[PDB]
């Protein structure tokens, strides 16, 4: 679970602080990402920890 | 939930596949065919087409 | 018809804190890319705002 302004961090090829410091992707990659928003399920009034 | 359209919760799902690098052991929905042979014919090894 | 344009100069410009500023989607460029903005550098930045 990532938020929307580093969705087009998970790509080969790219830096940042999701795409460098915790989940890099090769520059080979074959596969298929998927992203949806969850904000009616992963969202909290008071914060999320 | 207040907070920006650009900000909001996503899910990520990556799949990754590795190709060409064993015997297929995960493969899609297709039906098999039995083998003929000293014909040419139209092939389909596992997605190798010919 | 009377757009504001900013005069950005004499300073260290660090353009990870923009996506922390807005919560837009895209950050879409045109001559250079996003990622790279940290390591060259340019003689003055306009930014103009509508
Ligand atoms: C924008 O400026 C106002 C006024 O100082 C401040 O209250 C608010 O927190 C600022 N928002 C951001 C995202 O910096």
């Amino acid at each position: 679970v990532i938020r929307g302004n580093e969705v087009s961090q998970i790509a080969p090829g790219q830096t940042g602080n999701i795409a460098d410091y915790n989940y890099k992707l090769p520059d080979d990659f074959t596969g298929c990402v998927i992203a949806w928003n969850s904000n009616k399920l992963d969202s909290k009034p008071s914060g999320n920890y | 939930p207040t907070y920006g359209v650009g900000h909001q919760p996503y899910r990520v799902v990556v799949l990754s596949f590795e190709l060409l690098h064993a015997p297929a052991t995960v493969c899609g929905p297709k039906k098999s065919t039995n083998l003929v042979k000293n014909k040419c014919v139209n092939f389909n090894f596992n997605g190798l087409t010919g | 018809y009377a757009w504001n344009r900013k005069r950005i100069s004499n300073c260290v410009a660090d353009y990870s804190v923009i996506y922390n500023f807005a919560p837009f989607f895209a950050f879409k460029c045109y001559g250079v890319s996003p990622t790279k903005l940290n390591d060259l550098c340019f003689t003055n930045v306009y930014a103009d705002s509508f």
